[PDB]
């Protein structure tokens, strides 16, 4: 397992290490959305900086089953619940949970 | 287990392919048997129903009165492996010295197959093909000549950085197949793999790769089968400076251990485009030959 | 997609804001295959 | 004991008495993929009766001056039943068919029509007439839905190939003296061994009147033509949200 | 060894640490119907792993001053999936449940709920408060859809029976103190082997709050309360076309 | 037969209903087994979680220091024949002379037992319910005179036409159960069977019978189970004039073969409608009574 | 935090077929990964400079 990059949204070189945790807060209680991430381990995104998107950049097709496994960094005390949904092909960006 | 018996007693989950042919031997053609003149009743061989869609089930001995012959003609050159291993030309690259086409020593060439007419019309008989290839790269200067000059050949595959220019760090091929040849030998010739993501090839695909509104703007990609597009082939004169002999590679393909499926009708009409079975709106010619009545010939 | 199922409950003292780590991998059935070059890398001209 | 036939699959039936043959694409049964062919790691949901039924399409207008029309499967089958609402879930997707086509008419009335299924049937166009532009086909030509679509050119096809040796595929024919009725089994015909069901069409039917329609003034003028098909072992795998297109 | 539980089934899991066990609806399990019991002469059909899977419903707001919420089953999956798209085509409907209740909190807060399964919960309403006019609830309260309804008077569970009994039938406690999720298995309950799944509701979830929520202030003040459930052991027999009520 | 691995090593179609549960004899009550002091770590049988939702398994052995009992307490007073065999009263119908109720020597009555509440709030103890039935019809005057009148009671099963007055020929009773009695004799008493479409009544359907629109017209029909309305008794003084002796029916009934399925709260509340479970918005009373303080009696 | 990777089958999460899977992983191994020539390095030999 190796880090993936999912809130590859900073750019400049002092906060580069912020690339690879996305954060959790409180929300209002409305099924709110956290993050999201395409699943190609062959295209330009989160899946770029890992030993399964450079070893797959010396090869033209892959097959076979990924696994993205978390883990959360926060309190002890501190619970909650979320849920990660894998949509296969064909549909679109979902407007709610 | 099952106690129900609706499913035990059900045909559901049944994967093998129940055939009802099963294929013979026939080294050579059939024979004829004797047959005599025969007056009966009830029993007609000559009268069917061509509503069924089978064809003639008609043998000659039941209609004429034949003599035995031992049949001894070879039917092993109308099999696949001798119909398509026979090289013929895919596709052409040019490198000239001054122009607009390639005026920087290098050309980049898709694969495909269909950009000639002559081994289009063959491969368009199936639908679904499995092959694979000896290419083979002649090259010379547009008057035929033969001139010291040291080329490059290079597979891109899909995905992989083309090169800009001749110059560039892509050509440096670490993992790439390339070819170094002169052109004062024997041409080059490679064996190429059945490469496809897919279990066979196809050049009709009927639908669009992608999903979403299919208006004007994106109806070009219909067609566009994504198992078959194999990358990019590529050539440069190897060197700084700019070279001084004009060049033209020739590309041959001949097919070898082919399984081809699901037959078609073969194209009448002339071709237009790659990939694009297009044809001329005003000008349909048919297939035959027209003459004055059909009471004479 | 990850999705809030239910919230981020935390109590008094412990802070607001926590974050979560993605860590990817491959399955006991992965393969590849067709071996090519690097595509998500370039290099400038004139090393050294 | 040749004439008459009754197909009865799920809750349909139907029932004819001018039946030729029931004709078998290429000798293969429709049939379940095996573990060997089998690509995916999801277990494939298969409803049974509820999607193995005959669907009656649409019913055409065979006029004096007809060309032809052409369905594109499985495209007509998106908006119909609860095939056309697990087609629209899931992604992959995999099933035969069995598709039956009645035209009846008197013993006063003549013709004939061809009957046939042309696998990855494109839709190709006449590029502007003299063929200079990079014309394409519309979305409303591609994939026509369950009204079909009429042929502009029926000798080539709309596609460039002859319709004289179209009879190299599956085909029956609806003469119009004997038969009334032409029914074909088709299995699956694609070189993965699912697909997707809202871009794929596996292959197109093709009714097109060879010899035309006569007859004297007195009969009644219009003839109808109907298409009435079943998918068989269908099979579908992972599951999403609906979407259309 | 028994704290932490994993649900696996169709392609859908749900992953707790903080249970406390799966209680099974009367002992028995769900299962379908075998040849006795059975009434229909046609073949059911059971889609199997596209519609026994996890259904997220909703997300409540358990506030200070809450009281209560009810949904009926199967009324709040007559929209969702390929579950909802097969009760609305068919007509006779079988199958259990299971269902699962997430409600976290921390260490600090407090607070009880109890998650019960009340079958054929029969709503009665006030009668015009003195008890005179003969009035019946409406159809947006006795089928209130996947997003609940909020009970009035919970004491007596706007139905004339009282709380204090309710734990005669299916029930587990949702304390904040020691667990955190409410797993129950319910079997199919009713007098006939398959039934209408557009007017019956078989049986009423009820999640009311007993001991009130309570915490300082500097803690976050919002606690969900979400549904999960699945259906299991779906059975769908006789086809006709789409209606919605 | 099967050859695909994913359906011969499946489970789908377990038809046998998996129970967790196997029912054992318990004539008499459990006996006490002889506990002493218990002074040890780890086995505590006082501490649980009622998060679970199982009850209480601690046994009395274990909790205090215990002797020897040899209970012999039967309880074969607390099964369901024992409980709802016992004639309540389910109906009463009147029949005077002058007057706007029925003055016209015959009433109708639809056949329900949720007319009074003492009856009422025991079959609603359970959900569905599946029994026999023993009716008794007493009649007499208002004053509880017995007068020598002649009376008729009649069946009327679903469907069948009601009687519009006392001389109409639906009364002519050729298919239909009719109970001829004299009101100087023992009341009848008849044995009705399980009449029901379904398996087991139902006294609570959560539900619309009918389809469509259910708008603001359609409200009453929530909760009409028709799978209970039985039909329709009838009652009439047998002749052609007016009678001179006014009557009241009334009637008893009792169940038998009882089997009871999934059990439910009882009712605290006034009952307010027939086959309707409202109640006082006003006046919600509590099931038990109030004191004073909770540190105090 | 253990540091070892995850060993959760396909069949312990979702409701699986059975596949016989028979692709090759005689690709991945590092004959068939570093057995291609490469440029290494240039050498020039001009005349006048
Ligand atoms: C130095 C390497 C030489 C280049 C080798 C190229 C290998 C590509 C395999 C050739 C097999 C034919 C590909 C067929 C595809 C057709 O063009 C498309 N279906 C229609 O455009
Ligand atoms: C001379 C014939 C005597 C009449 C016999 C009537 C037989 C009807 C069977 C009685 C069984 C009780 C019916 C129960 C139904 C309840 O009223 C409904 N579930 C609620 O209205």
């Amino acid at each position: 397992e190796t880090i993936l990059e999912v809130n590859n949204v900073p750019t400049n070189a002092t906060s580069l290490m912020e690339r690879l945790r996305f954060p959790v807060s409180a929300q209002a209680g409305k099924g709110e959305l956290c993050a999201v991430f395409r699943a190609d381990p062959g295209r330009d995104g989160p899946w770029q900086s890992t030993m399964l998107g450079q070893l797959c950049g010396y090869y033209t097709q892959w097959s076979g089953s990924l696994e993205v496994t978390f883990m959360f960094t926060g309190s002890f005390m501190a619970t909650g619940k979320m849920l990660i949904a894998y949509t296969p092909p064909g549909g679109p960006l979902p407007k709610d949970r | 287990g099952d106690r129900v018996a609706d499913v035990i007693e059900s045909s559901i989950g049944d994967s093998v392919s129940r055939a009802l042919t099963q294929a013979l031997p026939a080294p050579t053609g059939q024979n004829t048997q004797v047959s005599s003149h025969r007056l009966d009743t009830g029993e007609v061989p000559a009268l069917q129903a061509a509503e069924i869609g089978a064809s003639s089930n008609t043998s000659d001995e039941s209609m004429i009165e034949t003599r035995c012959v031992l049949n001894s003609h070879s039917t092993a050159e109308t099999t696949l492996d001798s119909f398509f291993s026979r090289a013929g030309l895919v596709g052409e690259i040019d490198l000239p010295l001054e122009g607009t086409t390639n005026p920087n020593g290098y050309a980049n060439w898709d694969i495909d197959i269909t950009g000639y007419a002559q081994m289009r019309r063959k491969v368009e008989l199936f639908t679904y093909m499995r092959f694979d290839a000896e290419f083979t790269f002649v090259a010379c200067t547009p008057t035929g000549q033969v001139v010291p000059q040291l080329l490059q050949y290079m597979f891109v595959p899909p995905g992989a950085p083309k090169p800009e220019s001749r110059e560039s760090l892509a050509w440096q091929t670490a993992t790439n197949p390339s070819v170094f040849v002169k052109l004062t030998d024997p041409p080059a010739q490679v064996s190429v793999p059945f490469m496809s993501p897919a279990s066979a090839y196809q050049w009709f695909y009927d639908g669009y790769p992608t999903f979403g509104e299919h208006k004007q703007e994106k109806d070009l990609e219909y067609g566009a089968c994504p198992n078959n597009m194999m990358g990019t082939f590529s050539v440069r004169t190897v060197g700084s400076s700019k070279s001084k002999y004009p060049l033209v590679v020739r590309i041959y393909m001949r097919m070898k251990h082919v399984r081809a499926w699901i037959p078609r009708p073969m194209r009448n009409q002339n071709y237009l485009f790659k990939a694009n079975p297009n044809y001329a709106g005003n000008s349909i010619k048919p297939t035959g030959t027209s003459r004055s009545a059909i009471t004479t010939l | 997609s990850i999705w809030y199922q239910t919230n981020y409950v935390v109590p008094i003292g412990a802070p607001n804001t926590a974050y979560i780590i993605a860590l990817a991998a491959a399955q006991k059935n992965f393969t590849m295959k067709l071996c090519k070059d690097t595509s998500h890398i370039l290099q400038t001209a004139s090393i050294q | 004991s040749d004439r008459v036939a009754q197909l009865t699959i799920g809750n349909s039936t139907i029932t004819t008495q001018e039946a030729a043959n029931i004709i078998v694409g290429y000798g293969e049964w429709p049939s379940y993929c095996s573990d060997d062919d089998a690509t995916a790691v999801d277990k494939p949901t298969r409803p049974d009766v509820s999607v193995n039924r005959f669907y009656t399409l649409d019913t055409k207008l065979w006029e004096k001056s007809s060309k032809g029309w052409y369905w594109k499967f499985p495209d007509v089958l998106t908006e119909t039943g609860v095939f056309g609402q697990n087609a629209q879930f899931h992604y992959l997707y995999r099933s035969g068919f069995c598709i039956h086509v009645q035209c009846n008419a008197s013993k006063f009335h003549q013709g004939a029509l061809l009957v046939a299924i042309l696998p990855e049937y494109v839709i190709g166009t006449v590029a502007g007439g003299t063929g200079t532009e990079d014309s394409h086909p519309p979305y409303k030509q591609t994939q026509p839905g369950a009204d079909g679509f009429e042929l502009q050119h029926p000798y080539v096809l709309d596609a460039g190939i002859p319709i004289s040796q179209l009879t190299v595929c599956h085909h029956q024919r609806i003469n119009l003296r004997t038969n009334n009725c032409a029914t074909i089994i088709v299995p699956y015909m694609n070189t993965l061994p699912f697909d997707s069901a809202l871009n794929h069409c596996n292959f197109g039917l093709l009714v097109v009147p060879i010899s035309p329609l006569d007859f004297d003034q007195g009969a009644t003028p219009v003839i109808p033509i109907t298409i009435t098909l079943a998918p068989m072992c269908s099979e579908f795998a992972g599951l999403r949200q609906a979407v259309t297109q």
